[PDB]
RNA sequence: AAAUAAGAAAUUA
């Protein structure tokens, strides 16, 4: 401040320290999981086929 | 913070010996205080 | 553990509590031993699975 | 709004210019309230009783 | 909080000098007065250049069409009689109502130090040659 | 006050200048409970006595009870005292409305200006006259366009006086 | 836990099949 | 519920503002709801009078 | 370890609403959700009376944030109708991201006070959670009044 | 729900024309009303400017006046209507009744029971309807009729 | 300040000259587009803009702008080098010339 | 945790010392003698939430609600702001039929398909679990006229101005 | 175009670095496309830029990932590398903006703020009613009134 | 304060220089008071309207024995200029008299005709310390 | 009418107008359609008025000929657009009877600025309605005109889709959407959902927001799919060794 | 506009009805009321703020 | 607190609170370091209401 | 002058 060098940023308690950890970064688009674990699962089986 | 945590010396949640005074403390609120609370149900 | 501070009751569920007997089922060894357990779990009421 | 019947009177203006050309003036100096003049200022807000704000005369 | 110094005491022959002073300042601000009460008369008086900025519409049009028609025919005595300053212009404008609500919205008109300038006005340079000697607050040629 | 100006110098002052502060006396009625028949057998207060009623007093009446706050006196005894005869004064007025149509106060109506549908008519006004004349304003314009090139309306049908 | 969008900043969020430019484009100035 | 009751049974007429009360006949209540937010002021209470 | 609470519904068993809250800047922005479901599949959001489109301003980048609750929990959002009821301060405008990172939460809280289960997609993707931050104090000390200190100079 | 600005900035560093800034009393602000507010120039401080454009209080107030007239200007603008003051006789059957004065009671609902709702403040009559009561003494009618559509009828729309 | 306004009047310019088939601004809109939006190349490991040097000013010191400004004022988009524009340059997501735009079409035709 | 956890009606800022005390000197009462018995979060009913327990009431207030029995009450006097405003609206007054697409898409599943769509709530969403169909799924219908709320804004102004000026308009003393 | 007075540059590094702020706000992109999209030409570079942008803003809470000490510091220098990239994919674009705007004002006959160039009209910057009398940087005498770009018919 | 020009620099602090509400300051110095317009003449630091009558201090109240100044929101009346008679007006360093009598006067309050702050300097009234700041400002040649 | 220099012009199409809509009804066999977009404009005032008598009379002074014109605006009863001479024409066709030849087939234009309770001033940089009319006053096609209304709603999702689907293909199609970026923005069902949720299916808003799709922040999709697609690359890179 | 404020005695209505006017000179014969007289139609502004 | 459930029943009201805003530092010297010693106390009231309504008067 | 409902990210004792 006044007269005196800026403190490196460090020295500054956390940006973001009243966010909640939920919210960095946001997980969004769980609607897709379910489904692509279906598909993952789906995929394996053809896989066999191929195979066996 | 980091660059005041010798004048934060009070301000967590403090268990105390002898509680500060208003002479000896200007500014301080006692260490109960939230001064930015959620919303919990 | 019965929630006794709001606190508490806030990490508290029939439907939750399911799965920490499943559990305490899972642990038992013997038919007998579970039994008693489930009959615990039905009376309180206790969301089953 | 009533009016004084046979005084010429002019209805408020509906065109953006009409008011704008107006010889209406801007507020310049301290400025007055009849009832709030006794409350000095908003920064001092005096008050005689104590009474909540809310209060409810009966 | 230091104790205040004593203020030195006033001057000799000081009380001659200030009445001397005010006096005569007094004096030549009625001359101050008068000229610049000429002056302000005088800019009312005479004409002004066009108030409205012709780089926007409905101004930029040809001078033969549209606006410009309008003001030829209907307004043109008005708008001489009060010497194109800015004020009436823009009210005579309002209180033709042939143009009706644009006068404020769409049409733009020059600033006030610009739309003051005496008519026949060429270089920008205008503004600052005008006389500093007199108090008319711009109003003055 | 039971607490700090109870008991000395100031205690009179004091109290006198809460009775002050507290002079206002709220008198109210129901306007339900003024529609009774009066003692020559009329109703006190009717349909158009109560809307007479309601717009003499107007902001002094709201969810249906008349309200009148007496402030103007310093002391209560005196507050009521006005505060009723007010209230006589103002039912007196109200009442008028059983004197005759005459009093009964009007109504007001939001009137629309006339519909699209009627203002399609305002361009056939002097339909006849205005054909007819507009021949003849022709006539005048064709004449008056080999003399100049730009033939303004006030070289035809409108009037602008010179002097 | 399981499948996190990248839960660090400064990731990479767009890419595209480029040329290199030239070793210092950029004149040094004034 | 079951509480057997005395209630004064309510008279409709179109003429009435509010309400018309007459005389206590025997009833049962069937329902009667203590929470407020389920019974707003004037309280109420489901009745069967036993009569009809 | 206990994963994520799952409740019952709070519902009103006559109007089949749910009630939310939402909160941003711990004053300014509190609201509240009724939520409702729409069985003929208009569904439609609406606050303080007035349509979710006009109240935000037609700004995209807002009114998704309100959308994202009912894609969590893999819902169609014409399914359910919505009033939100502003109980901070009021202001002629509320179309900006705080107001509607609030909207968004009291949104997703009536949404799993209506269909339990639906709250664990929620809890995972972080809208239920509520960040506390706010503006300043405001302090005659500093020039803005907030965070500007005052001019110094070596004596 | 208006956009609009009905705050005037807190004065601050000089702003200047920039991306992303302009100037205080910059004459975009408040539909050029700024003009009123301005002192041109770099001001000198000890000897010119006039106090009140600078003051907060002050300039706040006249933005709310200017806020106020535009507001004014724009619900009458919205009318298409004078009100008229009839004889309770021959005003129409909704009118009949008591109307309370304005903030007086409840907003009021016109007609429950024929199912119309809305408030009788804000309801409009047509000068077509009321044309026997309002010029009774003209003899033929001074504006024609209303035409009505029928609802019944087979139109384009009814795709007949 | 591009304001709605403009974009307004933009489009009906826009349609009063696609009325009037007038081709021609379209033309050097398009050329225009094309000389300037294509993509930029990856830079070189070891190629950086220049920061200002520590130690040489106090933080608060005019001197950091000046030089940014400076900098930036120096490299002018004539001095880009990184951004790939010239007859040279060959330009696989864009039309080349007046003949590829669909109101040729009729020379299109077979 | 400062100070035991207890509900804070029992604790005082001290005056001249940062801290809190006890209005009782040192006696404290738990959690659970706040609320009545077994009351689930300590709450004053279990049914709802505060914020739930304020809109239940409302809603059930409006249901009732006679504009007779208004008079000589205060802003107790005044009906559900949302859903009188929603009544008092004309346009709210005709609700759409449920759009074409939708109808067909239903017809299409139930009909041609043999399985009928289900309403969201009618959803099984436990893994683990078969729950009984709560009474109000598929049963409430859509009335704009109903909810969700919405409403004129002349009548909201005048409504909430109406509600503030009307305070002090009570007859207290009733038959 | 309304403003019309003298104005202060800012190098583009500065207004890129407002982000969300300026930038990148949502509603002043979207009107940049849609002059874009209504003169019939991709808007690419803005679009890039949305992508850049739109990310940064996703995870612009988050801490930087974990750094290992490297005595290469190929690290240090594919982060740099990356970083002058993205700023250079937007100032093609804030270039393209000024550009396009400049060109379609000049269609528009909308005079420019003060000190501005447009390209086929005012080649050296458009001045006219300035604080200043003469031209700030040619240093030559403004005339009045105002300059005129356009020929006089609307 | 640091000199004492009155009793009051005993009393009062400066407190650098620090911020009043609008229109409040503790003292009324009225530097503005003598502001030349034209167009202005009637309506600034006059009465609002020209139909007020004439203030307290143009009427003689009361049985006087004499004044010595007579007050500065005094109006100057044409019988200011014709009587004759001592006209007198406390500003500083200790009074002005109204000596040269003239219409242009007439009509206006004497805050009006007396300039506060005087072009004229004393250079005995000066430290040789504040003699070499006023030089500074370029008011005083050396 | 129209081909002549100014000012002759201005004399000369008011003639025009006026003998062209006494030829138009004065033919009866050849079929006429009359197509007016926002004939409600037509049908209410013009936002002229009329001008101040005191332009007519002519002046000496304004310094004594009792006259404000200069000195307070002030507002003149507006002209009506039927007394415009052209709408007169056309309002002569639909009123008299004996002309069956002619059809108007016209619109309602509901374009104004939007009006709520309060006003502010609008932000000139920001405003989307700086090009729309100030008029603030209803209009009923029933009663306001002598045509037969027929409504009109927003687009089912039938019509929507098919719009939609129009503007981003055939949009990227004609190089004037993502093109090579297009991974960057969501998939077609995704985007109509959503566009679908915003607009509310009003034709003007899906137009608005399929521009503004440009800026989404809080869509999911292409990340997750992403992500599994790579997940799958890598098992199948392992399965391969 | 600029127009004359008029008044209708009900005498010469073909009905009587008692005209607002005249109610409102009523309303201030009992709460004693200063009528101002040069109080200007154009003025209504409600105060937005707090209204 | 609930009238039904007791006679006199009481009812809450809202406590006045007006708070002090002040100079903690005395300097002659300077204005700034003023205003960056200011602090804010509060005076207190608080209200109870008991209601008695009763059907006749005594 | 500032890392505090905002949006900044890599040279410790
Ligand atoms: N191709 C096609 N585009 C349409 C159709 N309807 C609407 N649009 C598009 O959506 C926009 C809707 O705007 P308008 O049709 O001008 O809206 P409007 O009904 O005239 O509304 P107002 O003028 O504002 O009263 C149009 O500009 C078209 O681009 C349609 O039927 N076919």
């Amino acid at each position: 401040r006044r007269g005196k060098p800026r403190p490196r940023a460090g020295m500054f308690p956390d940006k973001y320290r009243r966010v909640p950890m939920l919210l960095k970064p946001q997980q969004g688009g769980q609607q897709y999981f379910n489904h692509f674990l279906i598909r993952s699962t789906n995929d394996r089986l053809t896989q066999q086929d191929v195979d066996n | 913070g980091h660059v005041m945590t010798p004048h934060t010396t009070l301000h967590g949640r403090r268990i105390f010996w002898i509680p500060p005074t208003w002479n000896r403390a200007g500014r301080f609120l006692g260490p109960h205080v939230t001064l930015y609370p959620g919303m919990t149900p | 553990l019965e929630p006794c501070t709001p606190r508490e009751w806030l990490q508290f569920s029939h439907r939750n509590l399911a799965y920490a007997y499943n559990g305490a089922l899972r642990a038992c060894h013997s038919l007998p031993s579970m039994l008693l357990l489930y009959k615990e779990m039905k009376q309180r009421g206790v969301k089953v699975d | 709004m009533q009016q004084i019947p046979g005084k010429v009177d002019q209805t408020p203006f509906e065109e953006d210019q009409t008011w704008l050309l107006h010889s209406i003036p801007v507020q310049q100096l301290e400025m007055h309230h009849h009832e709030k003049d006794l409350q000095d200022l908003p920064f001092i807000n005096h008050e005689q009783f104590p009474r909540s704000l809310e209060w409810n005369a009966p | 909080w230091a104790k205040p110094k004593k203020r030195p005491k006033v001057g000799q022959g000081f009380h001659e000098k200030a009445q001397k002073w005010r006096e005569e300042y007094l004096l030549d601000r009625h001359r101050a007065l008068a000229d610049s009460l000429r002056a302000y008369v005088e800019f009312s008086t005479s004409k002004r250049v066009e108030p409205w900025d012709a780089r926007f519409k409905p101004f930029d049009r040809i001078e033969k069409d549209g606006v410009y028609v309008l003001m030829r025919y209907m307004m043109e005595e008005k708008l001489q009689l009060c010497n194109y300053h800015h004020r009436p212009v823009k009210r005579l404008f309002c209180n033709i109502g042939l143009m009706g609500p644009q006068i404020t919205t769409k049409a733009r008109w020059k600033p006030y130090r610009f739309a003051t300038n005496p008519a026949g006005t060429s270089k920008a340079e205008r503004m600052y040659q005008r006389d500093k000697t007199v108090y008319t607050h711009g109003h003055n040629d | 006050d039971n607490l700090q100006y109870k008991r000395y110098d100031w205690q009179g002052w004091y109290q006198r200048m809460l009775d002050v502060h507290n002079r206002n006396v709220s008198l109210r009625c129901r306007i339900c409970d003024l529609q009774r028949l009066d003692g020559n057998g009329v109703q006190f207060v009717d349909m158009q006595t109560e809307r007479r009623l309601r717009i003499l007093a107007q902001h002094r009446v709201g969810m249906g009870v008349l309200k009148l706050d007496a402030d103007k006196y310093e002391d209560q005894a005196d507050n009521v005292t006005f505060g009723t005869t007010k209230l006589s004064e103002l039912l007196a007025d109200a009442r008028k409305a059983q004197l005759g149509e005459e009093y009964w106060p009007s109504v007001e109506l939001k009137v629309r200006k006339p519909s699209g549908q009627s203002k399609a008519h305002y361009s056939l006004i002097d339909n006849e006259r205005i054909e007819k004349r507009s021949r003849e304003l022709y006539e005048k314009y064709r004449d008056a366009k080999k003399r100049s090139l730009f033939v303004t309306p006030m070289e035809t049908w409108l009037e602008v006086k010179g002097m | 836990e399981n499948q996190p969008i990248s839960l660090h900043r400064n990731n990479i969020s767009y890419m595209e099949d480029v040329g290199r430019s030239v070793k210092n484009p950029t004149v040094p100035g004034l | 519920e079951g509480l057997p009751v005395r209630a004064r049974r309510p008279i409709f007429s179109s003429s009435a503002e509010q309400r018309i009360a007459g005389g206590p006949q025997r009833a049962v209540i069937i329902q009667y709801h203590h929470q407020p937010f389920f019974n707003p002021e004037p309280r109420l209470v489901k009745v069967a009078f036993q009569c009809d | 370890q206990i994963g994520v609470r799952i409740d019952e519904a709070e519902v009103d068993p006559e109007t089949g609403i749910a009630v939310g809250r939402g909160c941003a800047d711990g004053e300014k922005y509190h609201f509240t959700a009724l939520l409702r479901e729409n069985r003929d599949h208009n569904g439609i959001i609406t606050v303080m009376g007035k349509p979710l489109s006009l109240v935000l301003d037609n700004k995209a980048w807002l009114m998704e944030m309100v959308l994202m609750p009912f894609d969590e929990a893999n819902l169609d959002y014409r399914d359910f109708d919505a009033h939100i009821v502003s109980e901070g301060h009021a202001m002629p405008s509320i179309a900006n991201e705080i107001a509607a990172f609030a909207l968004r939460m009291a949104v997703a809280n009536a949404l799993v006070k209506l269909i339990p289960l639906t709250r664990i997609p929620l809890k995972k993707s972080g809208l239920l959670s509520v960040d506390r931050r706010r503006e300043r104090g405001q302090f005659p000390g500093y020039l803005d009044g907030k965070k500007v200190k005052r001019r110094f100079a070596k004596r | 729900v208006s956009t609009g600005e009905f705050d005037h900035p807190p004065f601050q560093f000089r702003q200047r024309h920039t991306f992303n800034t302009t100037p205080l009393h910059d004459a975009n602000r408040f539909g050029g009303r700024t003009a009123y507010l301005r002192e041109i120039g770099p001001v000198n401080i000890k000897k010119q400017g006039r106090r009140f454009k600078k003051d907060p209080r002050t300039v706040q107030f006249n933005v709310d006046v200017w806020c106020a007239q535009q507001t004014l200007r724009k619900r009458w603008k919205q009318r298409d209507w004078e009100v008229i003051e009839i004889p309770f006789r021959l005003v129409p059957r909704e009118q009949q009744r008591v109307i309370p004065e304005l903030y007086t009671d409840i907003p009021q609902m016109t007609d429950p029971a024929r199912n119309d709702f809305s408030n009788i403040r804000n309801k409009v009559y047509d000068r077509e309807e009321l044309q026997g009561v309002l010029f009774p003494a003209a003899g033929a009618m001074l504006y024609p009729p209303l035409q009505r559509v029928d609802k019944q009828a087979m139109t384009l729309d009814k795709y007949l | 300040r591009l304001t709605y306004d403009h974009l307004d009047q933009l489009q009906q310019w826009t349609m009063r000259a696609t009325l009037d088939g007038r081709t021609e601004e379209f033309n050097r809109i398009r050329d225009l587009h094309r000389e300037w939006s294509q993509h930029p190349l990856m830079p070189v490991l070891g190629d950086v803009e220049p920061k200002f040097p520590l130690n040489l000013f106090k933080q608060n010191h005019r001197a950091k702008k000046r030089f940014l400004v400076r900098w930036h004022k120096a490299n002018t988009p004539a001095n880009w080098l990184w951004m790939p524009r010239g007859p040279t340059v060959v330009t696989p997501l864009h039309r080349t010339n007046p003949t590829q735009y669909p109101e040729n079409w009729k020379q299109m035709v077979q | 945790l400062v100070r035991p956890d207890v509900p804070e009606d029992q604790y005082v800022d001290s005056w001249y010392i940062c801290t809190s005390m006890t209005h009782h000197m040192g006696d404290y009462r738990p959690w659970s003698a706040s609320a009545p018995p077994n009351a689930f979060r300590f709450r004053p009913f279990n049914e709802f939430d505060a914020k739930g327990r304020e809109y239940v009431q409302y809603m059930r207030e409006f249901a009732r609600f006679d504009p007779r029995k208004s008079r000589g009450n205060g802003q107790k006097g005044f009906p559900f702001r949302d859903a009188y405003l929603t009544k008092m609206n004309e346009a709210n007054q005709k609700t759409p039929p449920p759009t074409l697409e939708t109808i067909m898409d239903r017809a299409v599943r139930e009909h041609h398909q043999h399985a009928r769509i289900l309403s969201p709530l009618e959803v099984q969403r436990d893994v683990g679990r078969l729950e009984p169909i709560p009474s109000y799924a598929g049963k409430i219908n859509a009335d704009r006229s109903v909810f969700p709320f919405q409403w004129k804004t002349e009548d909201w102004y005048e409504y909430e101005v109406a509600k503030v000026r009307n305070r002090r308009f009570v007859f207290e003393n009733t038959e | 175009n309304t403003f019309l007075t003298s104005s202060v540059a800012t190098p583009p590094i500065s207004v890129i670095r407002t982000g969300p702020k300026w930038w990148a706000d949502p509603e002043r992109m979207v009107r940049q496309k849609l002059m874009y999209f209504t003169l019939g030409v991709d808007q690419l570079p803005l679009r890039r830029t949305a992508v850049i942008q739109r990310d940064l803003q996703r995870f612009h809470m988050c801490k930087p990932p974990p750094r290992v000490g490297d005595s290469t510091g190929y690290k240090r220098s594919r982060a740099a590398q990356l970083n002058t990239w993205y700023r250079r994919i937007q100032y093609q674009e804030y270039h393209m903006q000024h550009l396009f705007t400049r060109h379609v004002w000049g269609l528009l006959r909308v005079y420019p703020g003060n000190t501005t160039k447009i390209q086929g009209k005012a080649d050296d910057g458009y001045v006219g009613y300035d604080s200043v009398p003469f031209h700030r940087y040619n240093r030559a005498p403004l005339p009045f009134p105002a300059r005129e770009l356009y020929e006089r018919r609307k | 304060l640091k000199i004492a020009k009155s009793a009051f620099g005993f009393y009062l602090a400066r407190r650098g220089q620090r911020k009043y509400p609008f229109l409040r300051r503790p003292h009324i110095k009225n530097t503005h008071s003598m502001n030349p317009s034209a167009p202005y003449f009637w309506s600034f630091m006059t009465a609002k309207s020209q139909m007020a009558f004439l203030p307290e201090e143009n009427y003689i109240t009361g049985d006087w024995t004499g004044k010595f100044f007579v007050s500065k929101r005094q109006v100057y009346t044409l019988q200011h200029a014709t009587s004759g008679a001592k006209v007198r007006v406390k500003s500083f360093p200790s009074i002005f008299e109204f000596n040269s009598p003239s219409r242009w006067n007439i009509g206006k309050e004497m805050n009006t005709l007396t300039k506060p702050r005087m072009d004229l300097i004393d250079e005995q009234m000066l430290t040789k310390k504040q003699r070499l700041d006023y030089v500074r400002a370029g008011l005083l040649p050396k | 009418g129209h081909r002549a220099v100014a000012p002759a012009s201005i004399d000369r199409q008011s003639v025009c107008v006026k003998f062209l809509m006494d030829e138009l009804s004065e033919e009866k066999k050849l079929p006429v359609v009359i197509v007016v977009d926002g004939w409600n404009l037509f049908s209410h005032e013009t936002h002229f008025r009329y001008p101040h008598p005191d332009f007519l009379r002519g002046l000496a002074s304004f310094n004594e000929s009792s006259t404000d014109i200069d000195l307070y605006p002030q507002e003149l009863p507006r002209i009506p657009a039927s007394r415009l001479s052209f709408v007169r024409g056309l309002n002569k066709m639909i009123l008299s009877g004996d002309d069956p030849n002619k059809f108007f087939i016209t619109c309602t234009t509901r374009d104004f600025k939007p009006f709520d309770g309060i006003s502010g001033f609008p932000n000139v940089e920001t405003d989307r309605f700086a090009n729309s009319l100030d008029e603030y006053a209803p209009y009923d096609p029933e009663k306001d005109s002598h045509f037969h209304p027929i409504q009109i709603g927003n687009f089912d999702e039938y019509e929507y889709r098919s719009f939609l689907r129009f503007l981003i293909n055939s949009g990227e199609l004609a190089g004037l959407g993502w093109g090579p970026l297009w991974h960057a923005s969501s998939d077609f069902e995704r985007k109509l959902y959503k566009i679908g949720f915003l607009s509310g299916r009003n034709p003007q808003g899906v137009v608005d927001h399929y521009h503004q799709e440009l800026v989404w922040r809080y869509d999911y999709q292409r990340t997750r799919q992403k992500q599994y697609l790579l997940k799958r690359r890598m098992e199948g890179m392992s399965r391969g060794a | 506009g600029v127009h004359r404020v008029g008044y209708t005695h009900p005498s010469t209505l073909p009905v009587p009805c008692a005209q607002r006017w005249d109610l409102r000179l009523a309303r201030a014969r009992i709460f004693q009321e200063y009528i101002e007289e040069k109080a200007p139609g154009a003025w209504q502004l409600e105060d937005e703020r707090s209204m | 607190y609930d009238p039904h459930t007791s006679w006199p029943h009481v009812e809450k009201l809202e406590p006045w609170v007006r708070m002090a805003e002040f100079w903690t530092s005395s300097s002659d010297t300077s204005f700034t370091e003023l205003e960056m010693s200011t602090a804010h106390y509060e005076f207190r009231k608080f209200f109870r209401v008991i209601i008695c309504k009763l059907p006749f008067q005594s």
